[PDB]
């Protein structure tokens, strides 16, 4: 009895709340995927309303739709998941890299972030009277070194590095298409890899989730030393990409 | 906070037919510097409604917003002109804050005037209120005007006219001697004139650059500023 | 199965039934609707669960409320719950006016509130706010902005709304049409005959006092301001005579 | 739990935890307590394993101050506690009034605290009922006797622990006043053995009067003991 | 099963309704009001004999001119005894005159409701009869867990109170003297009692317009009272 | 509304903690021996795919200058412990001025585990801590448990299979053993509980080296010791 | 308030129903035992066998000192076990630093089992499942030994065991002890309790631990038998 | 079923059981009845007796001059919330210098209730107010357990509610322009249909608080007067 209402350990050890607030995030059936090159790092997802009680009307302004968000000028965020868990979780990335920035004198890096928004999720994890916040998430940027660093994390409070990821529904069939493209790429100008990384992720994207990827509908942010800010690319350059993968 | 650093002059306001008017230098003295010489030290907290100045300029601001502030909260749960708070409601609640303020040891260098209308039979400016943007004038009833006094220890009052700062001496004695009942605007303007040089003649602090604010059934009217004829 | 007795559990399924319940109450309250046009906006709440008490004065009923006298905000849901949210709007401006001199931004605005009401619905003691909320403001130079809370707490921009009882039908009528080139104030005789057809319980004479109208347009200078009677009146009547015939 | 109510009425009207509190009461060792003119008399069992415990440690009967003195049945833990909580407030009334608490104030705060922890959340009440004897401000002797559920009494004569509806019966009809302190030793003994095995070691008798507490030597005790066996049989 | 302030389907919160039905035990209790004063008097339930009956009191004095009876758990009413007190002597301090009763019953029903929170945990379960003086005249008042209270001209509390209010209600009558209260008082106490009344059997006290003071009936006063009782 | 979620049942056996042990024993297993002149603390990590970088995800980290410690179990309480950990070191040295004893910071971190499992309102860490140092008192090699309770050992394992591991490395195991060869001795038995084959960027190693700061052997080195 | 487990509550009898079971996990630890002699008082105790790769060197997981008067044993939980031996010591030496003078033995147990009667009876947390045998010495009262529960009981007692198979232990000190005995001949009398309550004809020095404090030339000391010393003690009572 | 155990949970349909209850204990209280007219609102109620020994409980209260309240449901928090109604109108008054803003001090208790509403380990109020003032015109309004308060021209309290609410559905059409007396005659007439076994000086209430009328509940003489007219 209430072996799995709480985050209570249950027989044979399993957190089920856990694995709930993990289904919770999947079943907003929004994809977003990320990928880093060389001195550019990209992060792509759709333009698309969430799906819960509420679905999307005519008079909606499809514009303001969108699941990529910034924690600072050069950190970048792409959450997935309840709308309300995403909004406050990107709030709490905001106050932590800004606290993080006011008591070091220096910008935050994005691993010290993921860090420390997995140990907020440790927390709430730990404690009964707290809700699991059903929202996974990417973040990006890039460190001292001059170098990009893409890391995701989950509702577990699980922060792991990555060189190409995916967020929402069918990640395990995603795994293999995301190793191949890379084994492609593997097989240049500071400016032609950004490009090159557009394009897989755009392609990526496309193979997911298997149709057109209309450039109104899809929505994708770079950063990169050219740069080093996270800007998103307007809608003409994605349809002029697209129109370049066909 | 802990003493007077930029400071104003002083302020006068006299109630006539159609409303009060109520005038003051643009000038804050930073001691014997005269640094700003456009400085805005008449404010308004609403129609019918408006603050004197003369002290520090800091404390001064403070009081404003929160003046303007307590306005914005009574327009959010307003739902007819009568409503609308008082210059008496205004008064108090200033009085209250310096009280508060001196019982905690911590005043404000200043000595405020809130003058304006607390009768709302004369003009219907209060049933559509706006804050952004911008006939004949009705006669009003002394009896229906308000202008109170609040010193720095609280003390307070209400009367026909009231000065602050070296105005307390000079335009004092001469409204005192010459202030009539139902003077019409031209007279008002020249007393005030009068006053004005006056304290221009014998007072470092003051200057000739003029801000002359009228409260009357059309509203608050900041008119044109001037440079006294001397 | 024990999983709707707690805000705070996730279902087998992934889902807060807490808060699905929270939705269809909302649902099946008092219907308000709020869309723009090119002079303004025009936000309408339609009380008609109040038509069988015969002693409430003529529209004294208001669901319709202001923030800065420039933003509409409105709810349909909970009045005890609508009004500690207007009042935690109030103070939100309050407390940015005071920081920065100048007013709140709305999409901060609708931000920091969709952020409160989503504070609720994760601990177990507290109870989650049953109300969904609109906000919404226009100007000259940027046009209407549109936001709609919810109680999940999510926020979305929208050029017109509906929510509360037979909304389908209300938003099936707002979208018969572009209200982007109507004018404010002929878009009245639209919503009265939205009001008249949709909703099965008013009829000419519940017409004048259970239905709250408001806009922020240019006659009001971008200024929040009820609608008065002189102008509704010609509308109304005009609407009930279209219908009739 | 932490700060919400345990002890709450039931359908019938009753408190379930201070009648559970009861029941442990009378789980616990007995105890009488008599007095006479200017001069008490306490007695309680004693129930140790020959050869391994020490008698010395238990401390069923305790004096509380220069004059009052307690005994009690019950749990022995919330007995300390509630024991170090009346001396407190004993030195805290000597602070506060320069003169020794009175018999009759510190039994109403004994009750007064055992109210207290019966209606007051995140606290279980205190399973012990409790017997106090001492002197008033007026130099008069006087024993109470408080429960589990705040309610105190004054009394003449009185048993608390198993089987104290029969020692009460006993005393209700051998109970003389201003007995000799001989006569009041041996009725309570013989009081105290009417539901306790015979044996000198499973009594210790004390007597209260102005001076101080005096425990009754072994050999008085044994001799009694020995003299009431005969009289029995 | 349920917290100490859950409402019913009726309207009526489950633990107030379970203290009511616990104070209908307990010793009986009698009051009454006449112009002269007012006059309370009590049962006694005296247990084995080896009670001093000094120390079992059922009549309480909340201040010089307010008197008391309880009925219910005692220690509860113990406490509310103290509080009650406590507040009329702050009232004494501050004001120079002394605490009217309904001030001191409102004060009582406010602590006694303090429970629910709106500190103590569940209701009192006490049901107290006030009685006393003022300028304003001589009253009694009735106050029970659910928090209401009320004044009363003829009253009774604790078991077996529905036939002494009905002996109450058939024979008190207004205008009465206050001798005639007493033996009035004495009568039902008598007939409602289970064992014969006498000297240490029963306890009374009483409250007068001149003299304004709390005054408890002694053996010799309640012997003489008893001494010309009709039977 | 802070009470007890882990209550005594008939006969105790405090079933919360008996679960974390269940989960515990279900993770990756990790090992540590104590040698002659040093300790290692050896773990495997499941063969990632192509996307992820063993960079990013550590298993073997380090309070001190000469301490390292290892888990298995719940990812964010061993992040969360280590933390804790790193904070009672830096404490102990500000007080000090000198390297937390091993033993000490052992007792800290139990007697947190004890107080996590005592509070109301949460619930018992999912993890089964593995300290190994070196102090002036020689060296030490500790294993923490849900419970709370430490023990010191010579040469432990933990994890999925961990009778058979100790049994195993207990076969093979002396109190003179040097510290290549414990080394080769670690790799060995966590080659027999893998069941599947082994290389680089499947195992992790750390290693105390007399006295010589705390070690996490990189990549080429544990493929040099693999051969 | 619907997730409560009613822990600090009375049972229908009246027992709480905690205390209860925490005494039952109490009777299934490892035995330890406790003698008080002429010469010292002794708290032999039963190791419990996990594996045979634990450090023997030291390791002592029974027996802990809380001063230098005063030591005990355990028969519980190790984690509540150690939390309150830390509780322990920073009450005497609290206690040291107001009063400028050793502790006596029963002031230290007397505020251990207050703690432990705290933990019983305020809030909603669970009792502690260990129990002591706290023994010293002091001026006061010279040798002292008791024994302490969760329930904050405590008695004095001058011959005990507990933990699982206390009946049998318990039995054999009552057959054997005296009053005075040798600090030798209570050691031996420790050892052959443990063998006979282990149901072993003979220990093990691998599965044995002793200690005992002395007051030798006015400065009360502890010593713990260590493997040699363990083994040349079972050795001379093979030869008894 | 199991959805009325707590005041935070909302039943599959979305109600919350405990406020309905709450709702319920005030229906169940005794009678009240309140009109208003140009000038002047009269308010009316029947003072619960509960034996022949027994004074009336007292029914309606003033809060303030112009201001006052009629009760029904739970007394106690009757009392509470008249407390702090009357410290707020002696607050604004004493801190402004003048009579406080009858919309405001409703504002003000219906956010009482809201806020007991909202969080656990808390009920909601059990009772329903009847607020008649005169703030520049006569005002009525009405509250209930959740928070929300609504403004009436005529209105009824629980008991038998339903004579009174027909009865003044059926006459409302004349309270406007008729003189006070005439008034005071209705509302005795409605709470005497409500009724359904007589009114005397004893177990009615009756107050009027209007235009330079400070609010002053009727004493014997008029009220019997009153009786005596309406009874003819």
């Amino acid at each position: 009895m209430y072996d799995r209402h709480l985050t209570i350990f249950s027989p044979d050890g399993n957190l089920y709340q856990i694995e709930y607030a993990i289904k919770a995030v999947k079943n907003t059936n929004i994809t977003s995927v990320g990928v880093k090159g060389e001195n550019c790092a990209v992060i792509i997802s759709q333009k698309k309303m969430a799906t819960q009680y509420i679905s999307q009307d005519k008079l909606l302004d499809y514009n303001n739709i969108t699941n990529i968000y910034n924690i600072t000028d050069e950190i970048g965020c792409s959450m997935v998941g309840m709308p309300g868990d995403c909004l406050s979780m990107v709030y709490k990335a905001r106050s932590e890299a800004s606290e993080f920035l006011y008591s070091n004198g220096y910008n935050v890096n994005a691993e010290t972030l993921c860090r420390n928004i997995c140990d907020k999720i440790q927390v709430y994890t730990q404690h009964a009277y707290m809700r699991l916040h059903a929202c996974s998430g990417m973040i990006i940027g890039i460190d001292e070194n001059n170098k990009p660093e893409l890391f995701k994390f989950d509702p577990s409070g699980f922060c792991a590095g990555y060189r190409a990821c995916v967020i929402g529904n069918k990640e395990q069939e995603s795994i293999s298409v995301l190793e191949r493209l890379l084994e492609k790429r593997k097989k240049e100008t500071i400016d032609e890899d950004i490009r090159n990384t557009t394009i897989l992720a755009i392609e990526a994207l496309q193979t997911i989730l298997a149709f057109d990827l209309k450039a109104s509908e899809i929505e994708v942010a770079i950063v990169s030393t050219k740069n080093r800010n996270f800007t998103q690319i307007s809608e003409k350059e994605i349809d002029n990409y697209l129109t370049y993968i066909a | 906070t802990l003493g007077p650093v930029v400071t104003g002059t002083s302020v006068i306001a006299i109630k006539y037919k159609h409303g009060i008017m109520i005038a003051a230098d643009r000038k804050a003295s930073y001691g014997s510097y005269a640094k700003f010489q456009n400085v805005e030290r008449i404010f308004k907290i609403n129609n019918k409604t408006v603050m004197g100045f003369s002290g520090e300029l800091a404390d001064a601001q403070y009081l404003h917003e929160l003046l303007t502030r307590k306005n914005i909260n009574n327009l959010s749960e307003k739902k007819r002109k009568e409503d609308m708070y008082t210059p008496q409601h205004y008064h108090s609640y200033v009085s209250r804050v310096f009280y508060v303020r001196k019982n905690r040891i911590d005043p404000l260098f200043n000595n405020i005037i809130i003058a304006g209308i607390n009768s709302q039979k004369y003009d219907n400016n209060d049933d559509n209120v706006l804050l952004y943007t911008n006939e004949e004038y009705k006669e009003i009833h002394k009896d229906d005007l308000y202008i109170g006094f609040v010193d720095m220890h609280g003390t307070n009052f209400c009367d026909d006219y009231i000065t602050t700062g070296y105005a307390r001496y000079f335009a004092l004695t001469l409204l005192r001697d010459h202030y009539k009942d139902n003077m019409t605007e031209e007279e008002a303007r020249i007393l005030i004139n009068e006053c004005l040089r006056i304290l221009y003649f014998r007072d470092a602090t003051s200057s000739n650059f003029i801000q002359i604010v009228k409260v009357t059934s059309k509203g608050v009217e900041y008119e044109e500023p001037y440079i006294l004829p001397c | 199965a024990g999983y709707d007795l707690s805000v705070s559990t996730f279902s087998p399924d992934g889902r807060l039934y807490q808060v699905e319940y929270i939705y269809k109450s909302i649902n099946n309250n008092n219907t308000a609707l709020c869309l723009e046009c090119k002079d303004g906006i025009i936000c309408c709440c339609i009380n008609s669960n109040m038509d069988k008490n015969k002693m409430i004065k003529k529209n004294s009923y208001n669901r319709i409320y202001h923030v800065n006298n420039n933003i509409i905000i409105t709810y349909s849901g909970f009045d005890g719950d609508a009004r500690n949210i207007i009042d935690r709007a109030r103070s939100e401006a309050n407390t940015y006016y005071y920081n920065f001199h100048t007013n709140i931004p709305l999409h901060i605005l609708v931000n920091r509130i969709s952020l409160y009401i989503h504070a609720y619905t994760l601990y177990w003691h507290m109870r989650p706010f049953a109300a969904s909320i609109i906000i919404s403001s226009f100007n000259e130079k940027d046009k209407g902005d549109i936001y709609c809370i919810e109680p999940n707490g999510a926020c979305y921009k929208y050029s017109g709304i509906v929510i509360g009882k037979n909304k389908e039908m209300f938003k099936t009528e707002i979208e018969k049409k572009d209200y982007k080139d109507i004018n404010v104030r002929d878009a009245i005789e639209d919503i009265y005959k939205f009001i008249l057809t949709s909703d099965d319980h008013m009829n000419k004479n519940n017409l004048q006092n259970l239905v709250n109208f408001s806009w922020i347009c240019k006659e009001s200078s971008y200024e929040f301001q009820n609608i008065h009677e002189e102008i509704l009146t010609p509308a109304l009547n005009k609407a009930v005579e279209y219908i009739e015939k | 739990s932490y700060d919400r109510a345990i002890t709450v009425f039931s359908p019938d009207g009753h408190l379930l935890q201070v009648e559970h509190a009861l029941e442990a009461v009378k789980k616990g060792g007995c105890a009488v307590a008599i007095k006479s003119s200017n001069f008490a008399v306490l007695a309680v069992e004693k129930k140790n394993i020959p050869k391994l415990q020490n008698p010395k440690t238990t401390e069923k009967l305790i004096k509380l101050d220069e004059h009052n003195c307690l005994a009690f049945a019950g749990l022995n833990a919330d007995a300390r506690v509630l024991v170090n909580k009346t001396r407190l407030e004993c030195q805290r009334y000597y602070l506060n009034m320069d003169e020794p608490a009175p018999v009759d104030y510190i039994a109403k705060y004994v009750a007064k605290v055992q109210q207290k922890f019966t209606h007051r959340g995140g606290v279980r009440p205190f399973g012990i009922a409790t017997l106090i004897a001492g002197f008033k401000n007026n130099k008069e002797i006087c024993i109470y006797q408080t429960e589990p559920s705040g309610i105190y009494a004054a009394w003449k004569a009185q048993a608390i622990g198993k089987n104290a509806k029969i020692v009460q019966e006993f005393l209700e009809k051998n109970y003389q006043e201003n007995m000799e302190q001989k006569d009041c030793i041996f009725l309570a003994l013989k009081a105290i053995f009417e539901v306790v095995e015979l044996s000198s070691k499973n009594v210790e008798v004390a007597l209260l009067t102005e001076k101080d507490l005096t425990f009754i030597e072994e050999q008085e005790i044994n001799s009694m003991v020995e003299l009431i066996d005969q009289e029995r049989t | 099963d349920r917290g100490v302030n859950t409402f019913s389907p009726e309207g009526r919160l489950f633990q107030v309704e379970y203290a009511l039905g616990a104070i209908k035990l307990g010793s009986t209790a009698v009051g009454i009001c006449v112009n002269d004063g007012v006059i309370l008097a009590s049962e006694r339930r005296i247990s084995s004999t080896l009670i001093e009956k000094d120390s079992v009191e059922k009549l309480l004095s909340i201040d010089d001119h307010i008197g008391c009876a309880m009925s219910g758990l005692m220690a509860d009413a113990r406490t509310l005894i103290d509080y009650a007190r406590v507040e009329c002597n702050h009232y004494k301090f501050i004001y120079n005159e002394n605490i009217n009763i309904k001030s001191c019953v409102e004060l009582i029903s406010e602590l006694a409701l303090d429970f629910s929170n709106l500190i103590m945990s569940r209701p009192f379960g006490v049901a107290l009869l006030i009685g006393g003086v003022d300028k304003n005249g001589p009253c009694l008042w009735y106050t029970e867990p659910s928090g209401t209270n009320t004044r009363f001209s003829a009253a009774s509390i604790g078991s077996a109170q529905e036939g002494a209010e009905l002996l109450l209600q058939e024979n008190y009558k207004k205008d009465m003297t206050f001798e005639q209260a007493e033996i009035l008082a004495l009568t039902v106490l008598r007939q409602v009692m289970e064992d014969k009344l006498s000297t240490s059997n029963v306890e009374i006290c009483a409250i007068k317009k001149s003299d304004q003071t709390f005054y408890k009936y002694n053996t010799d006063d309640i012997s003489r009272i008893i001494d010309v009782l009709p039977s | 509304y802070s009470f007890s979620l882990t209550t005594f049942s008939p006969t105790g056996k405090l079933v919360q903690i008996e679960y974390a042990l269940n989960r515990v024993s279900s993770s990756s297993p990790a090992l540590g021996i104590r040698a002659k002149n040093g300790v290692i603390i050896a773990t495997e990590k499941k063969s990632p795919n192509e996307l992820i970088e063993e960079n990013s995800i550590f298993k073997i980290q380090q309070i001190s200058e000469h301490i390292g410690i290892v888990y298995a179990g719940m990812p964010g309480d061993f992040r969360v412990l280590l933390k804790r950990a790193r904070k009672e070191a830096i404490r102990y040295s500000l007080q000090y001025g000198s390297e937390i004893l091993v033993k000490e910071l052992v007792k800290i971190i139990a007697s947190i585990v004890q107080e996590f499992t005592q509070t109301g309102g949460v619930r018992p860490f999912g993890l089964s801590l593995l300290i190994c140092g070196v102090d002036v008192y020689g060296y030490h090699l500790y294993q923490i448990d849900p419970s709370g309770c430490y023990f010191n050992w010579m040469a432990t394992c933990v994890g999925k299979d961990y009778q058979n591991n100790m049994s195993f490395l207990e076969k093979r195991y002396n109190k003179d053993i040097e510290i290549e060869d414990a080394i080769h001795t670690a790799i060995l038995t966590l080659k027999e509980s893998y069941e599947g084959v082994l290389n680089e960027k499947n195992i992790e190693i750390g290693v105390a080296y007399d006295n010589k700061p705390f070690k996490i052997l990189t990549q080429n080195e544990i493929k040099d010791y693999l051969i | 308030r619907r997730y409560d487990s009613r822990t600090t509550t009375f049972s229908p009898e009246g027992r709480l129903y905690q205390v209860e079971y925490a005494l039952e996990a109490i009777n299934n630890a490892s035995i330890t035992i406790g003698l008080i002699t002429k010469d010292g008082v002794i708290l032999g105790a039963d190791k419990v066998f996990i594996s045979k790769l634990i450090d023997k060197a030291n390791n002592y997981e029974k027996i802990y000192k809380i001063d230098k008067h005063i030591f005990c044993g355990v028969a519980g939980l190790n984690a509540d076990a150690n939390i309150l031996i830390n509780q322990s010591r920073l009450y005497a030496q609290r206690y040291l630093y107001n009063y400028n003078e050793v502790q006596p033995v029963s002031q230290l147990v007397v505020q251990i089992c207050d703690i432990k009667q705290s933990y019983t009876q305020y809030g909603g947390l669970r009792p502690y499942g260990v129990s002591f045998l706290i023994g010293g010495y002091d001026t006061k009262d010279g040798y002292q030994l008791y024994h302490t529960d969760p329930s904050g009981n405590y008695s004095g007692w001058f011959a005990t065991a507990i933990g699982t198979n206390n009946l049998t232990a318990s039995s054999v000190l009552k057959q054997e002890w005296k009053n005075d005995m040798t600090l030798e001949e209570g050691l031996l009398l420790a050892l052959k309790t443990l063998a006979k309550s282990t149901d072993t004809e003979i220990p093990k020095s691998e599965k044995i631990e002793l200690a005992y404090l002395t007051n030798k030339d006015g400065e009360v000391y502890q010593k713990y038998l260590t493997e040699k010393e363990i083994e040349e003690l079972i050795k001379l009572y093979t030869q008894k | 079923n199991l959805y009325d155990t707590d005041n935070i949970i909302y039943s599959p349909e979305g109600r919350l059981y405990q406020v309905e209850y709450a709702s319920e204990a005030i229906k169940q209280g005794t009678c009240a009845v309140a009109i208003k007219s140009k000038d002047y609102v009269v308010v009316s109620g029947l003072k619960k007796c509960i034996s022949k020994l027994s004074f009336p409980q007292e029914k309606i209260f003033k809060i303030d001059d112009y201001i006052g309240i009629s009760m029904s449901g739970i007394t106690s928090d009757a009392k509470v919330l008249t407390k702090f109604m009357q410290n707020e109108c002696l607050s604004h008054k004493f801190l402004y210098n003048e009579n406080i803003n009858i919309e405001s001090l409703v504002r003000s208790v219906a956010d009482k209730y809201q806020k007991n509403t909202q969080k656990s380990s808390k009920r909601a109020f059990g009772v329903g107010l009847m607020i008649a003032a005169y703030h520049n015109e006569p005002c009525i309004f009405e509250t209930r357990p959740n928070g929300s308060y609504f403004e009436y021209d005529a209105l009824s309290f629980g008991a038998r509610s339903h004579a009174s609410k027909t009865y003044l559905e059926k006459n409302l059409h004349l309270f406007e322009e008729c003189s006070l007396e005439e008034l005071i005659l209705h509302c005795l007439k409605a709470l005497k249909c409500s009724l359904s076994s007589e009114l005397t000086i004893s177990n009615t209430a009756l107050a009027v608080v209007g235009k330079n009328h400070p609010w002053q509940e009727i004493s014997s003489l008029q009220l019997e007067e009153y009786l005596s007219k309406v009874k003819m």
